[PDB]
């Protein structure tokens, strides 16, 4: 515990990705129980959650040709949530509306950046491959307590220290997205239609919580839901992308043990300006699990705080 | 302090496997960590090293092999594998075992390995 300096709303902005993005403010709410048609993202294999960010980088040419009818039609873009990944079986998933857009042409070869957040929930009902390839989904729009707040909000101060939303809905899946929980209940938590069932659902699921170790050799333990801290106003969990276009969903905590660090300090690519990252793997099966990120002032106090990616842990 | 040839003019051409080690040099170029050295021409005069050069006669990089896979100079996959081998073999020349580049590009060497094993 400590005082922060860090502006928690600078590594939401997405600075890494660029800052002069086009930006729209229209809104688009779908009626419940209402039938739509909506393009699939390629490439995209995450859980997203309403009002969660994705931010997103694309390099293929069929890519680019959707995001480019997306923006002239309803900018509304479907991301299903996978049983298994390697699969494309789906059940359920959530909408996502493009908020800004940036077109950039880096050696002859287009490139769209663009940042979206989720809408709605929703029932896939059918899923055709269009002649392009790119699957379009025919779905089906979903129908969406004081006390229980009280109740999470204490036990989450226990774990670390106005920050979280009002609202019931809001709450809900504020905790849903940020809980440090396996990814099977996070498509449970996406089924319950209801905000007071979820809300009873995830204080039952955050009193009973493991330590989470490597996915790979799954012998050394990393951290316990005591050592998160939140350094972004989303919270723990956020997601972030790479250079090369992959996306990270990276969980904030101030201390993690059986990590050995491999290079020296840099800022380039810094999703958290102000900070430098150096690679960290395990001590047993080296799998890099995340990055460990050092200030470059003095002024900061949290002059160390450890960056692990999600999809390199298991809860024990 | 000489750029190696990325691309011929007068041999021959031919597209077989080649389009396999294309995806290897995806997954190694994109891991990504550890590539942003022997991505390019070792740079002499930026590194203050006077030496590299007369230590390693012959220079291989990630992107020379990647135009040469291009412009299709390869005609046999071996000659390949032999320049991303020779790539790693010149690190663990120049530099001692414990600092960190021969730490990398073990691990490269390891994907390489482990990918190159699936050919068609
Ligand atoms: C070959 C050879 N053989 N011997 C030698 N070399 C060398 C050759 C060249 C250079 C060199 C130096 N400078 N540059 C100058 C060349 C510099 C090229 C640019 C390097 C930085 N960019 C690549 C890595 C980053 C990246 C890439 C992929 C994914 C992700 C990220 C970040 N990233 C995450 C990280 C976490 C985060 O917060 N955000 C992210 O986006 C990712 O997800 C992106 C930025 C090149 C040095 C050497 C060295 C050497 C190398 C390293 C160290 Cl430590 C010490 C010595 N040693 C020798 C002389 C003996
Ligand atoms: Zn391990």
């Amino acid at each position: 515990p400590n005082i922060i300096n860090f502006d928690t709303s600078l590594p939401t902005s997405h600075t890494y990705l660029g800052a002069d993005m086009e930006e729209f403010h229209g809104r688009t709410l779908h009626d419940d129980d209402s039938i739509q048609v909506i393009p699939v993202l390629p490439q995209v294999m995450m859980i997203l959650v309403p009002g969660q960010t994705l931010p997103l980088q694309l390099f293929h040419p069929q890519e680019v040709s959707m995001v480019r009818n997306l923006i002239q039609n309803d900018r509304t873009f479907a991301v299903l949530a996978y049983s298994n990944v390697q699969e494309r079986e789906a059940e359920f998933g959530t909408t996502a509306e493009i908020y800004a857009y940036r077109e950039e042409q880096d050696f002859g070869i287009e490139i769209v950046k663009v940042k979206a957040i989720g809408r709605q929930r929703f029932k896939v009902l059918e899923l055709r491959t269009q002649s392009d390839g790119i699957q379009q989904a025919k779905v089906q729009i979903l129908p969406e307590a004081e006390t229980l707040m009280d109740r999470i909000k204490k036990q989450l101060r226990e774990w670390d220290e106005d920050s979280l939303p009002s609202n019931p809905i809001d709450f809900s899946y504020w905790v849903a997205a940020n809980l440090p929980i396996d990814d099977s209940l996070r498509i449970q938590l996406l089924k319950i239609d209801s905000a007071i069932q979820r809300l009873r659902c995830e204080l039952d699921i955050m009193n009973k919580c493991t330590s989470l170790c490597c996915k790979q050799c799954q012998e050394t333990e990393i951290t316990t839901k005591n050592e998160i801290f939140s350094l972004s106003r989303e919270g723990p969990m956020a997601a972030y992308v790479n250079p090369h276009g992959y996306v990270h969903e990276i969980l904030t905590v101030y201390k993690a043990c059986n990590l050995n660090l491999i290079g020296r300090p840099s800022t380039e690519h810094s999703w958290f300006p102000g900070y430098a990252w150096t690679v960290a793997q395990c001590k047993i099966c080296a799998s890099h699990i995340g990055w460990k990120f050092t200030a470059t002032k003095k002024d900061m106090s949290p002059q160390k705080f450890w960056g692990l990616t999600r999809s390199a842990l298991i809860p024990t | 302090d000489s750029q190696q040839h990325p691309a011929p003019e007068k041999s021959s051409k031919v597209s077989e496997q080649l389009k396999c080690c294309s995806g290897i040099l995806k997954e190694m170029f994109a891991h990504a960590a550890y590539a942003w050295p022997f991505y390019k021409p070792v740079d002499v005069e930026a590194l203050g090293l006077h030496d590299y050069c007369d230590i390693i006669k012959h220079p291989m990089d990630m992107s020379t092999i990647k135009s040469k896979l291009e412009a299709r100079e390869y005609r046999d996959a071996q000659e390949f594998g032999a320049d991303v081998r020779l790539m790693f073999s010149n690190c663990y020349k120049y530099n001692p075992p414990d600092h960190e580049v021969v730490a990398m590009a073990r691990k490269l060497q390891d994907v390489f390995e482990m990918r190159f094993a699936k050919m068609p």
